């Protein structure tokens, strides 16, 4: 899936998913 | 449950190569960074590098960059450290740890969360060895107290560890086992002590039983005094 | 680099006494400072990140602050599990670096150690080396110092030495020394002597032996 790849880009650069 | 879970421990010689793993589980391993810190044997902490398994986009420590590869397999959510000719300056407990981050602005600040179990990883020129065991016998002037102190000096052994007993495992009370020492030679060492009544000697016998797995040995040494 | 220091590198303390360790940064790090726990054999475990956020599942007596350069970290009433080393490590820039630790152990009254040496064992000298040992047993605090002589001649050099951990019910240390010679360098000797220096000695103490008697 497309999305997951993007998804990752995204998450290397930008505040992890579960830091809160 | 968020874990990484690591290979198992290592004896190689100087030169070798060597890779060691580290897989992630519950989490989506592609969005978080994952960096490799050493530990040498009572020592501190010492970050290695770290990686983005997205895009294997990696950072080293100025320290490590040049004797160790850091890679990741994406596909099967493993990251890796390598080697391609080991050092006895190696020998350490290597961690592999995921790093969540904050990062505002594309300026990103990381810890280290969770960790994995650690890889031991040992480099030397020796080769596998059985401890001798010699006994360290009570002197008969066993005056501190009523008390005497005995035991048995394991030496010139490897790799780690020995396990010792005392009495086939029914004397544990006073017992110290020290931690090993490396010799210039290369090869281990320790002593297993004990406190008894004086009164005891003689009248009660006391057998060391050293057991080190790697080279199938199992000795008992009776420890007499005088 | 950024140094990180940790003062003091131990502390010795007792279940309910509250404590601090401070992580002092040489050069400004903000807020970017995170402490670790870590007992013998195990990974780290995180407790604080960002000098103050507590890390979800440990106990709130652990509390961090501080910004800047000057950190610190508090256990307001210390629990048995909390006996550990703990690391403070900024995630500021590159390279990551750690401090160098601070032991947490556990306090107890002053115990002199019982001193014990052994020669060598006939069986060792049979197979041509020599080990002599000297045993330090159930003494507190850690600190201690033995001095080998051999016919009254400083040693140095000579010589290794191990420690336990906290002994689990009365929480002494005990040490081993043992200085390695040579069966010919052995036999070239007479009085060969441990000497053991400790707080709870008003002086040192020496165990010695004659080779042979
Ligand atoms: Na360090
Ligand atoms: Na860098
Ligand atoms: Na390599
Ligand atoms: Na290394
Ligand atoms: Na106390
Ligand atoms: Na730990
Ligand atoms: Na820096
Ligand atoms: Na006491
Ligand atoms: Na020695
Ligand atoms: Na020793």
């Amino acid at each position: 899936d497309s999305f997951k790849e993007e998804l990752d880009k995204y998450f290397k650069n930008h505040t992890s998913p579960d830091v809160d | 449950e968020v874990q990484l879970v690591e290979s198992g421990a290592e004896v190689k010689k100087p030169g070798e190569s060597l890779k060691i793993s580290c897989k992630g589980s519950g989490y989506t391993f592609t969005r978080y960074w994952i960096g490799w810190v050493r530990q040498m044997p009572g020592k501190g902490l010492e970050w290695m590098g770290i990686i983005y398994p997205g895009d294997s986009d990696t950072r080293y420590s100025p320290s490590f960059q040049g004797h160790v590869t850091i890679s990741a397999d994406k596909s099967i959510s493993t990251a890796y450290l390598q080697w391609n000719s080991l050092k006895a300056s190696d020998t350490a407990m290597y961690y592999c740890a995921r790093l969540p981050q904050y990062c505002s602005n594309g300026v990103c600040q990381r810890w280290f969360d969770p960790w994995g179990q650690g890889t031991l990883v040992t480099v030397s020129s020796a080769s596998t060895k059985g401890p001798s065991v010699f006994p360290l016998a009570p002197s008969s002037k066993s005056t501190s107290g009523g008390t005497a102190a005995l035991g048995c000096l394991v030496k010139d052994y490897f790799p780690e560890p020995v396990t010792v007993s005392w009495n086939s495992g029914a004397l544990t009370s006073g017992v110290h086992t020290f931690p090993a020492v490396l010799q210039s030679s290369g090869l281990y060492s320790l002593s297993s002590v004990v406190t008894v009544p004086s009164s005891s000697l003689g009248t009660q016998t006391y057998i060391c039983n050293v057991n080190h797995k790697p080279s199938n040995t199992k000795v008992d040494k009776k420890v007499e005094p005088k | 680099e950024i140094v990180l220091t940790q003062s003091p590198s131990s502390v010795s303390a007792s279940v309910g006494d509250r404590v601090t360790i401070t992580c002092r940064a040489s050069q400004g790090i903000s807020s970017w400072l995170a402490w670790y726990q870590q007992k013998p054999g195990k990974a780290p475990k995180l407790l604080i990140y960002a000098a103050s956020s507590l890390q979800s599942g440990v106990p709130s007596r652990f509390s961090g602050s501080g910004s800047g350069t000057d950190f610190t970290l508090t256990i307001s009433s210390l629990q048995p599990e909390d006996f550990a080393t703990y690391y403070c490590q900024q995630g500021n820039s590159f390279p990551y670096t750690f401090g160098q630790g601070t032991n947490l152990e556990i306090k107890r009254t002053v115990a002199a150690p019982s001193v014990f040496i052994f020669p060598p064992s006939d069986e060792q000298l049979k197979s041509g080396t020599a080990s002599v040992v000297c045993l330090l047993n159930n003494f507190y605090p850690r600190e201690a110092k033995v001095q080998w002589k051999v016919d009254n001649a400083l040693q140095s050099g000579n010589s290794q030495e191990s420690v336990t951990e906290q002994d689990s019910k009365d929480s002494t240390y005990s040490l081993s020394s043992t200085l390695t010679l040579s069966k010919a360098d052995y036999e070239k000797h007479k009085v060969y002597a441990c000497e053991v220096t400790h707080q709870g000695l008003s002086s040192p103490v020496t165990k010695s032996f004659n080779r042979g008697e």
